[PDB]
C-alpha cells in the first residue's frame, strides 16, 4: 500500500494494490499421437530437381519434424524464415507442409522472397505476400553444372507450361552464375486436425485445475473442462468475441473441452490510517476463498478482518452492503452496514405532533469553485 | 433458363466453432436472390465460365450428375482438374487431358487424390492455388424447384494443386436438373444458434435493410 | 412530411374577461431518472499483454500510462457509490409505516412494501426491475448499496412522505393525519383547503385510479424505461467494443498474442508485440476517456435526482414544471436498476367557466381589491373567488381592502360591498 | 477532514501533475528517457527513429494529461455553478428548497472563503420538542364547519 501510494503516511481507507492471478499448477501438452518421421532427407537428397519454369510442391504430411536436423546442417547458403523463427519450428504445428524444390542461378535467389518482383517471381515462381515460411537454398554447382542446359525459366503459386522459354548454361567454371538448390518450405497453419508437428513429446491430460496448456502449438493457460460445446465433425477450435480460444478438441482424443481463464482480481488492501494502526485487512476482489481469519463477503474473499454480528454506520467501504472499521481488543472488523436507526412514526387518523421548542443549527457546506491553473509549455515539455 | 436463388449458397467461413453470436465476414458467397443459370440434360453438359468461384446444385432421385471438369481450355495444352464420383469412391486428377468430344460416365498427372428428392449442394473456390470444396445434402419439400428457405454448406476439401482455372463443365451418367450460380467478395453477417450452427444471414450489399 | 408543432390556438383573451376552473384532476406523472452505471473496471495489464511476462516487460517502457488508467476507472468506480448514495441515504432514520393503512381512503398499497417478496420491493418497484434487463482483464465490482438496502431507503422515504409531510426532512418526523398533509399541500399551492375535504372521496379515487395506471403503462410499454436501459445498453456496448479490440491485428502479423510468441523469438517479436501493446493501449485510453465523460453525464443526473429527492421527496416545489405538468403536490420515490423513478403527484386544473371581471371594485367611492382571489361575474352578480377553483363569495369588507378612490384605476366597476 | 472536498482537489492537481512529470523519465521504447542521451550517442539518420519513440510518447503523455484536466475543470465548474446558485439564493436570499440551503428551514447564509472553494455556513431553524394531540381537519359551529 505505501508503495503503490508512493508514501511512507497512509490514510484510512481502502487501495488497489495489486492484482492477483492464480498461477497454473503445471504444463500440459497435447500433440496427435503420430509417429512416422517427415522426409525431409529425401528432399534435400532427390536425384533431379525441378526446372523453376515448372517446380515440383510436395506435401509433407502425417508425420513428425526434426527442423533442427536442416537449421543445423552445414549446407545452406540462406535459411531466411518470414513468419516464424527457425528456432521454434520444434515447438510450433501444422496441417501440412509443401516442399517446392526447384533449381535456379544463385544471383536469383534475391528473387524469392515475399514482395520481390523480378523476371522469376513474376512469370514462374510468385510467392505470396504474406509468405509464411522459410527459403532453404546452397550453391549445387558440383551437383547439377556439367554445361548443363537443362534448367529452364519462362498471381502466388502460379504455374505456367519468340518465346520467354529459356535456360542457364551451367559449366563448373561459371559464382552468382552457378546453379543453387532451393527448397520452399510452405507451412498451412490455416485450421484443420495438425498432421505435421515437431518432437515434442505429449503431457498426459489435466481437468478442473490452472495449467500451462499447449494444443497443437496453440499456447495459453486455464482451467481446462468437459463442455456441452458440440463441435461439428470439422471444427478444430471455438473462438471468443476477443478471437482468443475458448474450446478446444483434443487432438489425442476428439472430446471438447472448455477453457476457462484462471482465477483473477483486484488485490484491495483495508486499513486504517498509519496514523492509528499498522494492522491491515486484504480483500481479493471476486475471489472464492478456495482459490486463495478468514471470511467470504459476497465482493471477494477477505482476509485479516473479523466478521460481526453487528451492524453500524460504513466506515471504510467493502461492497454488496459490507463495510469495515478499526474497533475495540483492537483489530478490524466487518459488518453489513446499518443505514439508520429504525422509527415506526406513530401515525393514526387524529393524532398530530407539533414542536414546543426549536434548535437554530448552524450547518457547514463545503464546495469547490477552482482548481490551480496551470500551463504547459508543450514544446519545452517535449522537447527541452 | 433461370430461377432465384433466394437464401441458398451460405457456408461455414472457417473451421472454428462460434455460438449465440452475430458474426461478420468478407468471403466468396453467392450473392441473396441472385439468378442461377438453370439446365434440363434430356431429348445438357456445355462448358461454362469458372469466373471467381461457383455454386452448384442439382435435384436428384436417380444420381444423373456424378462429376466436373475445370481449366483454363481442357484441351491437353495444360494440367486441367478432373473430379468424378464412381459409386462409393471420389476420384481426382490434373492431368494434361484431352477429355471426350462430349464428357460423360458409362454405365502429367502432377496431383492426384481419392477418397425429385434430394438437393444436393456445392461451393468451388481458388485462392492461392487452394482449391476448396464445400457442401450439403437435405430432403425437399417443393418438387419442381429451389426451395425458398435457409441451409448451410460445410467444408469437404482441400487441394493445394496451384492450378490456373477460368472454365468448367460437369459429367453425366448414361447407358436431368441442376443449377448454377457466381459467388462474389460478399460482406455476410452470419447468425450462429447455440448448437455451433449457422440458422441465418445477411448479405449486407443486398439492398438499404441489410445495409 | 413537414413535422407539426402542435394543434393551434388563439386563446380567448380580452381586457375584461377570466377563465377560472370549476374542477380539477389529480395527475400522477412518472419521470425516470439514471443515478449510477455498472462499476468496470480493467486491470490494464492483463488486457494489455494478459498472461505474458515478454509483453508486460514491453508495458513497462510506457510508464505510468496503466497506472492512470486503472486510477481514472477506480475514481468513476467510487462515485457511483457517491451519486447512489447522495440520491437516496437523505433519510437519517429508517422511518417504517404502521400496520393499519388508514389513509383516508389514498391507497399507496402499489407503491409501499411488500412483505411476500424475497427482497421488499413494492408491486411497482417489481415492475422497473422487470422491464429493465469479459475474462481479458474486466471486471465488474458490486454496488456499496444492495438492491434490498436502496428498498429499505425508497421504504424510509416514502414512509416518512405518508406519515409525516415534509417534516422528517426538517427535524425530527411529526405524524400527521394523512387527509390534512393533503390539506396543507393544497394551502402550498393556493388552493384553500376546504376544497379538499370536500372532496376528499373525489381526490382519493382519482389519486387512486392514477396510481393504477401506472402499472398498466409499465406493464404494458416496455419502452418507458428507455433513459435507464440506454445507459445500460452504452455501458454494454463499450465493454463489447473495448473487447472485440482485442481481437484487431493494428498492423502485427496476428492479434492473437501467443500466436507472435509462439511463432517469433524475441528481436522478432518484440516489433509485432509493441504493435499490438500501441493498438490496445489507444483503445483502453479510447474506453476509459469514454467512461470519463459518460460517468460526468450521470453524475449530472445524480445531481438532478438528489434534487429530486430533497425538494421534490421531502418537500412540496413551488418550482414549475419541475416536479411533474400541474401544479406540485407530493412525489413518491422507486427504485429500480441503476436510477431512480418519481411518481411526482400534481394538481392539473380541468374544467373552464369564461366569466367577466374587474381589477377592483367601486363601493362608496373606495375602491375595494380582493384579499386574495379575483372578482368575478357571472353577468348579473360580482363574486370574489380563489385563483385556482371556482368558489364564488359574496363580496365584503372581510373578502377585500380599501385603496384609494375610483378615479385612480382603469377598468374599476361599481357594485355594492357587503359588510358583515 | 471536514476539508475534504478543497483537499481533494488540491490533491488531485498535484498528482496529475507529478504523473506528467515522471513520464518524462518514461523511455516509451527509445534507447534512453534522457532526450541528451540520443543526441550525444547517435547521429541524426539514427536518432531520428529515437526521438520519434519519444514524441510520440511525451505528447500522448501530454494529450492524456491535458484530457483529465479538460474533465475535471467540467467538474469544477459544475461545483462553481452550484456554489455560484448558493450565492444567490442562500445568501443573497432565503430558500424554500428543501435541503438545499442546509438540513432545516433555511433561515440565512454566511460565506466565508477557503483555498480553491467557498464554505456557506447555513443557519436553519430545526423544530426540536414535540407533544402529542388530538387533531380535526374542521370544526362544527352553529351548522357551518369552520376551518383554520
Ligand atoms: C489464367 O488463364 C487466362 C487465360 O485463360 C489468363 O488470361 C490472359 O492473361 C494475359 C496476361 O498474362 C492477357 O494478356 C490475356 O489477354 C488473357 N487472356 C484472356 C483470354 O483473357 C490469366 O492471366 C491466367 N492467370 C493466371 C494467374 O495464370
Ligand atoms: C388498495 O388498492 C389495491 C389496488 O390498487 C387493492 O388491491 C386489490 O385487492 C383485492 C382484494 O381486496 C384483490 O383481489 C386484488 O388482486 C388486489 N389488486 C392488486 C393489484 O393488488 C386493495 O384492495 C385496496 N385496499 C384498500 C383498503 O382500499
Ligand atoms: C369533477 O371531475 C370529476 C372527474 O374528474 C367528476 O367525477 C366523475 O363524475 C361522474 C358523474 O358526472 C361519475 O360517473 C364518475 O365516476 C366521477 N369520477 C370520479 C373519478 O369520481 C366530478 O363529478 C366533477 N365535479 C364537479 C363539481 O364538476
Ligand atoms: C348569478 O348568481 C346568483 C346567485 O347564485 C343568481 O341569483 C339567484 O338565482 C336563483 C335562481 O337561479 C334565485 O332563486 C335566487 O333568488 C337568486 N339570488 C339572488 C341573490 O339574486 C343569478 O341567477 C346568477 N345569474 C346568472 C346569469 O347565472
Ligand atoms: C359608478 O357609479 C357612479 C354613481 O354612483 C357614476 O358617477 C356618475 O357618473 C356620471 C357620468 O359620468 C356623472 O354625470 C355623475 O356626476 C357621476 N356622479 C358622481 C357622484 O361622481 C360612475 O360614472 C360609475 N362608474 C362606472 C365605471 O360605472
Ligand atoms: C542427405 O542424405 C544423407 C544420407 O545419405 C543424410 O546424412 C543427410 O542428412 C541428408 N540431407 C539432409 C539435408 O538431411
Ligand atoms: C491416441 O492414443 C490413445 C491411447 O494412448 C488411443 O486411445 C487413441 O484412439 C489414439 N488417437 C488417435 C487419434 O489415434
Ligand atoms: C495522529 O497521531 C497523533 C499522535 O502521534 C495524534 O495526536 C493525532 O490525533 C492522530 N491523528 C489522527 C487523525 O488519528
Ligand atoms: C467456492 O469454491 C468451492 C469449491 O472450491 C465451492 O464448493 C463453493 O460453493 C464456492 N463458493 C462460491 C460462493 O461460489
Ligand atoms: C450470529 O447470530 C446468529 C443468530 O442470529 C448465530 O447463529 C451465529 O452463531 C452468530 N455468530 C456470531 C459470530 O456471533
Ligand atoms: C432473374 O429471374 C427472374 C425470374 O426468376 C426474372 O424475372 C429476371 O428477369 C431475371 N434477371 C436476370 C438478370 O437474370
Ligand atoms: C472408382 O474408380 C477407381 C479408379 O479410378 C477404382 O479403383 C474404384 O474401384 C472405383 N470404385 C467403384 C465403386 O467403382
Ligand atoms: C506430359 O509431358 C510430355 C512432354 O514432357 C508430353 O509429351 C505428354 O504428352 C504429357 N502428358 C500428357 C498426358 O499429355
Ligand atoms: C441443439 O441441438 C440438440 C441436438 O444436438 C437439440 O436437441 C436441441 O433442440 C438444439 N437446440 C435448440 C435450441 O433447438
Ligand atoms: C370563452 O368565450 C369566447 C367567446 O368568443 C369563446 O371563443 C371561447 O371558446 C370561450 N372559452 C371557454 C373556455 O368557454
Ligand atoms: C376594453 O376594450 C374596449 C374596446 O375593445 C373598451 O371600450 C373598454 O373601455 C375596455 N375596458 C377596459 C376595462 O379596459
Ligand atoms: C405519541 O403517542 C403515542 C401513543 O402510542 C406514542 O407511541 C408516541 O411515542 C408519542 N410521541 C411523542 C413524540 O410523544
Amino acid at each position: 500500500t505505501k508503495c503503490t501510494l508512493k508514501s511512507f503516511t497512509v490514510e484510512k481507507g481502502i487501495y488497489q494494490t495489486s492484482n492477483f492471478r492464480v498461477q497454473p499448477t503445471e504444463s500440459i501438452v497435447r500433440f496427435p499421437n503420430i509417429t512416422n518421421l517427415c522426409p525431409f532427407g529425401e528432399v534435400f537428397n532427390a536425384t533431379r530437381f525441378a526446372s523453376v519454369y515448372a517446380w515440383n510442391r510436395k506435401r509433407i504430411s502425417n508425420c513428425v519434424a526434426d527442423y533442427s536436423v536442416l537449421y543445423n546442417s552445414a549446407s545452406f547458403s540462406t535459411f531466411k524464415c518470414y513468419g516464424v523463427s527457425p528456432t521454434k519450428l520444434n515447438d510450433l504445428c501444422f496441417t501440412n507442409v509443401y516442399a517446392d524444390s526447384f533449381v535456379i542461378r544463385g544471383d536469383e535467389v534475391r528473387q524469392i522472397a515475399p514482395g520481390q518482383t523480378g523476371k522469376i517471381a513474376d512469370y514462374n515462381y510468385k510467392l505470396p505476400d504474406d509468405f509464411t515460411g522459410c527459403v532453404i537454398a546452397w550453391n549445387s554447382n558440383n551437383l547439377d553444372s556439367k554445361g548443363n542446359y537443362n534448367y529452364l525459366y519462362r498471381k502466388p503459386f502460379e504455374r505456367d507450361i519468340y518465346f520467354p522459354l529459356q535456360s542457364y548454361g551451367f559449366q563448373p567454371t561459371n559464382v552468382g552464375y552457378q546453379p543453387y538448390r532451393v527448397v520452399v518450405l510452405s507451412f498451412e497453419l490455416l485450421h484443420a486436425p495438425a498432421t505435421v508437428c515437431g518432437p515434442k513429446k505429449s503431457t498426459n491430460l489435466v481437468k478442473n485445475k490452472c495449467v500451462n496448456f499447449n494444443f497443437n502449438g496453440l499456447t495459453g493457460t486455464g482451467v481446462l473442462t468437459e463442455s456441452n460445446k458440440k463441435f461439428l465433425p470439422f471444427q478444430q477450435f471455438g473462438r471468443d468475441i476477443a478471437d482468443t480460444t475458448d474450446a478446444v478438441r483434443d487432438p489425442q482424443t476428439l472430446e471438447i473441452l472448455d477453457i476457462t481463464p484462471c482465477s483473477f482480481g483486484g488485490v484491495s488492501v483495508i486499513t486504517p490510517g498509519t496514523n492509528t494502526s499498522n494492522q491491515v485487512a486484504v480483500l481479493y476482489q471476486g475471489v472464492n476463498c478456495t482459490e486463495v481469519n478468514v471470511f467470504q463477503t459476497r465482493a471477494g474473499c477477505l482476509i485479516g478482518a473479523e466478521h460481526v454480528n453487528n451492524s453500524y454506520e460504513c466506515d471504510i467501504p467493502i461492497g454488496a452492503g459490507i463495510c469495515a472499521s478499526y474497533q475495540t481488543s483492537q483489530s478490524i472488523i466487518a459488518y453489513t452496514m446499518s443505514l439508520g436507526a429504525e422509527n415506526s412514526v406513530a401515525y393514526s387518523n387524529n393524532s398530530i405532533a407539533i414542536p414546543t421548542n426549536f434548535t437554530i443549527s448552524v450547518t457547514t457546506e463545503i464546495l469547490p469553485v477552482s482548481m490551480t491553473k496551470t500551463s504547459v509549455d508543450c514544446t519545452m515539455y517535449i522537447c527541452g | 433458363a433461370y430461377t432465384n436463388s433466394f437464401t441458398r449458397g451460405v457456408y461455414y467461413p472457417d473451421k472454428v466453432f462460434r455460438s449465440s453470436v452475430l458474426h461478420s465476414t468478407q468471403d466468396l458467397f453467392l450473392p441473396f436472390f441472385s439468378n442461377v443459370t438453370w439446365f434440363h440434360a434430356i431429348h445438357d453438359n456445355p462448358v461454362l465460365p469458372f469466373n471467381d468461384g461457383v455454386y452448384f446444385a442439382s435435384t436428384e432421385k436417380s444420381n444423373i450428375i456424378r462429376g466436373w471438369i475445370f481449366g483454363t481450355t481442357l484441351d491437353s495444352k495444360t494440367q486441367s482438374l478432373l473430379i468424378v464420383n464412381n459409386a462409393t469412391n471420389v476420384v481426382i486428377k490434373v492431368c494434361e487431358f484431352q477429355f471426350c468430344n462430349d464428357p460423360f460416365l458409362g454405365v502429367n498427372c502432377t496431383f492426384e487424390y481419392v477418397s425429385f428428392k434430394n438437393l444436393r449442394e456445392f461451393v468451388f473456390k481458388n485462392i492461392d492455388g487452394y482449391f476448396k470444396i464445400y457442401s450439403k445434402h437435405t430432403p425437399i419439400n417443393l418438387v419442381r424447384d429451389l426451395p425458398q428457405g435457409f441451409s448451410a454448406l460445410e467444408p469437404l476439401v482441400d487441394l493445394p494443386i496451384g492450378i490456373n482455372i477460368t472454365r468448367f463443365q460437369t459429367l453425366l451418367a448414361l447407358h436431368a436438373a441442376y443449377y448454377v450460380g457466381y459467388l462474389q467478395p460478399r460482406t455476410f453477417l452470419l447468425k450462429y444458434n447455440e448448437n455451433g450452427t449457422i440458422t441465418d444471414a445477411v448479405d449486407c450489399a443486398l439492398d438499404p435493410l441489410s445495409e | 412530411y413537414t413535422m407539426s408543432l402542435g394543434a393551434e390556438n388563439s386563446v380567448a383573451y380580452s381586457n375584461n374577461s377570466i377563465a377560472i376552473p370549476t374542477n380539477f384532476t389529480i395527475s400522477v406523472t412518472t419521470e425516470i431518472l439514471p443515478v449510477s452505471m455498472t462499476k468496470t473496471s480493467v486491470d490494464c495489464t492483463m488486457y494489455i499483454c494478459g498472461d505474458s511476462t515478454e509483453c508486460s516487460n514491453l508495458l513497462l517502457q510506457y510508464g505510468s500510462f496503466c497506472t492512470q488508467l486503472n486510477r481514472a476507472l477506480t475514481g468513476i468506480a467510487v462515485e457511483q457509490d457517491k451519486n447512489t448514495q447522495e440520491v437516496f441515504a437523505q433519510v437519517k432514520q429508517i422511518y417504517k409505516t404502521p400496520p393499519i393503512k388508514d389513509f383516508g381512503g389514498f391507497n399507496f398499497s402499489q407503491i409501499l412494501p411488500d412483505p411476500s417478496k424475497p427482497s421488499k420491493r413494492s408491486f411497482i418497484e417489481d415492475l422497473l426491475f422487470n422491464k429493465v434487463t469479459k475474462f481479458n482483464g474486466l471486471t465488474v465490482l458490486p454496488p456499496l448499496l444492495t438492491d434490498e438496502m436502496i428498498a429499505q431507503y425508497t421504504s424510509a422515504l416514502l414512509a416518512g412522505t405518508i406519515t409525516s409531510g415534509w417534516t422528517f426532512g426538517a427535524g425530527a418526523a411529526l405524524q400527521i393525519p394523512f387527509a390534512m398533509q393533503m390539506a396543507y399541500r393544497f394551502n402550498g399551492i393556493g388552493v384553500t383547503q376546504n376544497v379538499l375535504y370536500e372532496n376528499q372521496k373525489l381526490i382519493a379515487n382519482q389519486f387512486n385510479s392514477a396510481i393504477g395506471k401506472i402499472q398498466d403503462s409499465l406493464s404494458s410499454t416496455a419502452s418507458a424505461l428507455g433513459k435507464l436501459q440506454d445507459v445500460v445498453n452504452q455501458n454494454a456496448q463499450a465493454l463489447n467494443t473495448l473487447v472485440k479490440q482485442l481481437s484487431s491485428n493494428f498492423g502485427a502479423i496476428s492479434s492473437v498474442l501467443n500466436d507472435i510468441l509462439s511463432r517469433l523469438d524475441k528481436v522478432e517479436a518484440e516489433v509485432q508485440i509493441d504493435r499490438l501493446i500501441t493498438g490496445r493501449l489507444q483503445s483502453l485510453q479510447t474506453y476509459v476517456t469514454q467512461q470519463l465523460i459518460r460517468a460526468a453525464e450521470i453524475r449530472a443526473s445524480a445531481n438532478l435526482a438528489a434534487t429530486k429527492m430533497s425538494e421534490c421527496v421531502l418537500g412540496q416545489s413551488k418550482r414549475v414544471d419541475f416536479c411533474g405538468k400541474g401544479y406540485h403536490l407530493m412525489s413518491f420515490p422507486q427504485s429500480a436498476p441503476h436510477g431512480v423513478v418519481f411518481l411526482h403527484v400534481t394538481y392539473v386544473p380541468a374544467q373552464e367557466k369564461n366569466f367577466t371581471t374587474a381589477p377592483a371594485i367601486c363601493h362608496d367611492g373606495k375602491a375595494h381589491f380582493p384579499r386574495e382571489g379575483v372578482f368575478v361575474s357571472n353577468g348579473t352578480h360580482w363574486f370574489v373567488t380563489q385563483r385556482n377553483f371556482y368558489e364564488p363569495q359574496i363580496i365584503t369588507t372581510d373578502n377585500t381592502f380599501v385603496s384609494g378612490n375610483c378615479d385612480v384605476v382603469i377598468g374599476i366597476v361599481n357594485n355594492t360591498v357587503y359588510d358583515p
